This record gives C-alpha cells, structure tokens and sequence, in this order.
C-alpha cells in the first residue's frame, strides 16, 4: 500500500545536489590569523 | 562573536547524506550528527587533516586532529576520534572554525529546504511543506502538470508548458490570468492546511516523549 | 429497531477489492460503492441473476436484475443498471435482501480491519491502526520478529520465529512473560498515541473542506 520515489522526489533530490555544489567551498579555507 | 552572525544548526529528523568534493566531505550521519571532514590529496590518495562533528541540536562541537604523518585515510564513513581531541559548546567555540561552522550551518539549512515534513495529497495536487522552519518552503506539484514553489520571499510558477517565471510581491501575483489564481489559491489553501496540521501535531508531540511525529504523508495520490 | 441487525456499512477510504464466493461476488469499486452479485452457472458458465449496489455510506441501496432475469455471463467488473431499477433507503429496506447487503456489511467491516488508517514508525517497531473503528485493530511490527494484535478481545502475541502464544483478558496474562511484558506496555503506548492522533486530526478534518486526512504515515523506517 506504499510507494517509492516519484518524479517530485527525484527532482527534489537533484535540486539538493546542485545546491550543495553551489555551496561556497572557499569557506573551508584555513589560516585566518 | 560567533552567534553574532549565526544560530546553532538543527539537523533533527534529517536523512543520512554524504557529499564528496574536491576540498572536504560534509555529511549527516545516522545519529543525525553533522560531520565536516577536511580532505587533502597525496600520492594519488586522499588524506584527512581535520574533522568537525556537530551535535544534532548544534550546541556541542567536537574537533579532532588525528595528527600524524599522512593524516587520515579517506573512507566512506567518518573516522574514529583520536586522543588529541577537543569539545566546545556553541558559545565557547574559538574564533577559529567559525568559517567552518557557518558552512555546516548552510549545508544543513539547504538539506532542510529539500526535506519533506508534511506531504498532503489533494484532489488536484501533491503538497509538500519542507523542514526549514520558520517560514519553510512550500512546493505544489499539480497532477495537471503545473508546479508552484513558495518561499518566504518568493512565489514561483511553472506552467504545464514549462513556461516559468517568478512572482515576488502581492502586486506581482495580482498581475495575473484569473485562471492561474486558482492554482495559486488552491496551493495557498493547501499551505494553510499544512501549517495548521503541523501545529496541532507538533503540539501533541511536546505533550509526548516518543519517536518523532515527522515526516508525515497524508492521503494518497489518486 | 429492525435495522439493529447491523449498522449501515462504511466503505469510505477503502481501496477497490473483489471477493468471489460460491453464491455471491462482493466487490468494492472505485467511487467506494459495494456490489453484491448473486451468481449462478449453467454448463460451467457463470452469470448474475441479481445485483445489489450500495452507496459508500450504506444508506442507499439499488436493486436491479440484469437482462430482465435472463442474467449476464459473468464479468469481473459488475454491469451497469438499466432504466429498470428499484431503490430504497437503509431503514425502509424491504424484509428480503437482508442476507444480502449485510453479507457486504460484514465484508466491508473485514476490509476495514485490514486497511491501515495510521502508520507509526518507532525506534523499535512499526505500529498500525486499522480503519475498523470503534474496535479498531492494532498491529505492531518489530522487525526482530515479535508482533501484537489488539482487537475486540484476543490480544495476540508472536514469538520472533514462527513461534506464537495468545491471550484473552486484562487481569492475568498481562503479568506473564515479563521480559516480554515490555511489549504490551509498549504497544498500549503506541495504541494510545495512534488513538490520540486520530482524534485530533479528525477534528481538524471536520472543520474544513479539503481532501481526506486519512490514511497517514508517521515517521520513517529504521
């Protein structure tokens, strides 16, 4: 009586992937003194 | 001071997710703890030079340097803590790491913005209230094919055509086709219902001491 | 009070099902209508002498005889009525057709007893509150093997492997298997929660207009 991932789910998971990629990665840069 | 800029992250109820990248590996474990692992590459193999682990409520931060030659060998799960480790409260976190806690805070806030808290099935659409409260994102996928994306700032309509555009203000949405307002109002009623449903249920949850009452899936796709 | 043989059936929320018997075919349709088909067969070819259609609330019953009594070769999905129909409300239903309809009423009450209304995932188990209220059945799924079936009377217990015991009342054997007593006490908690959640959500559903608030799925699989 239950289902899995539909289109809405996969689209959302993909938007997350793009969002986490756009995450500034130059904030994990070290040495700020 | 940290807490000038940012508030302690909230990673409760979130699903386990790991994210590789050229610099570091940020993830959310099964215990809903946020782990940030700095990564360095040497001899065609990756090495870990620092691990930040933040509690589910974002109040407790543990940082350990497995300081050794070659650092830590990168695996698929966060490495066991060494002996030269540290633990601070959110307010007692040093001026260092502040750039990294803010990064982890954004990561979590992004994940919550794509994490369903309430799924509601109407006659015409699938409604989803997300986890990034307060003012969580609201997404409406009509079976008709139209998509509506509500933010605290935005309203975003994707017509069956694929014709997409954003409506920021109350005046902007009023500049409408008096037919698309049906999609607008039905979505807004679905948003009203979910916000109402969320409130009375989370109220009962404060009354209890049990497993989370979220996420919820209400009704079924017809 | 002739009607007190059975209260009018309730087929709402139930998914379509079809049960064939030697002398009747009980079928729940989309639109949630119940169909009692009085069957018969000549030379291994089945047909229908009589058909009863009942509304989803059980208040209205429609009785008609396909092909004028000649009947129609058995189809999986029941045939449409002609202009020749007889119809009655629940109370002023004629004395006959009471073996029928009630036959459906007890069939609907069975499908309700296997239809999940509320699903609650815990850190341990998986709780399910059925639709056959007031005597709403309660099933508990620990994936370790154990199970509990609360109902009209017999609270049933299952040892983890294909093993099993049983129970009737609530004065004695609730003090047995104490290393297992922690399950009845646990299930009664989940039963209390799933009953509380049905209550408060049903009231919000009663206030407004939109789509059904049931069934729901609480929490995630551990």
């Amino acid at each position: 009586e239950d289902e899995e991932y539909d289109e809405e789910d996969y689209e959302r998971e993909k938007e997350l992937q793009q969002l986490l990629t756009d995450l500034p990665h130059d904030m994990l840069d070290d040495d700020l003194s | 001071t940290l807490r000038s800029i940012t508030s302690p992250l909230v990673a409760h109820r979130l699903k386990p997710i790991r994210q590789k990248t050229k610099k570091a590996v940020v993830s959310i474990l099964d215990s809903e703890e946020v782990c940030v692992e700095l990564v360095k590459e040497y001899a065609s193999q990756e090495y870990v030079k620092e691990v930040l682990q933040i509690s589910s409520d974002g109040n407790t931060i543990t940082i350990y340097y497995p300081n050794g030659g070659r650092g830590f060998p990168l695996a698929d799960r966060p490495p066991s803590p060494t002996d030269n480790i540290s633990r601070y409260s959110f307010d007692n976190l040093p001026e260092k790491y502040w750039r990294k806690y803010q990064y982890a805070s954004r990561f979590v806030q992004l994940v919550r913005s794509k994490s369903p808290k309430i799924t509601y099935f109407t006659r015409y659409a699938k409604c989803i209230l997300m986890e990034n409260s307060p003012g969580a994102d609201f997404e409406v996928w009509f079976y008709d094919g139209v998509k509506i994306h509500k933010t605290e700032d935005f309203i975003q309509v994707i017509e069956k055509t694929g014709k997409s555009y954003t409506l920021k203000s109350e005046s902007e949405v009023n500049s409408l086709k008096e037919e698309i307002k049906m999609y607008m109002d039905h979505a807004n009623e679905g948003h009203r219902i979910c916000l109402a449903l969320e409130s009375i249920i989370s109220e009962e949850e404060r009354k209890t001491r049990s497993a989370p009452f979220f996420p919820i899936i209400i009704g079924r796709k017809p």
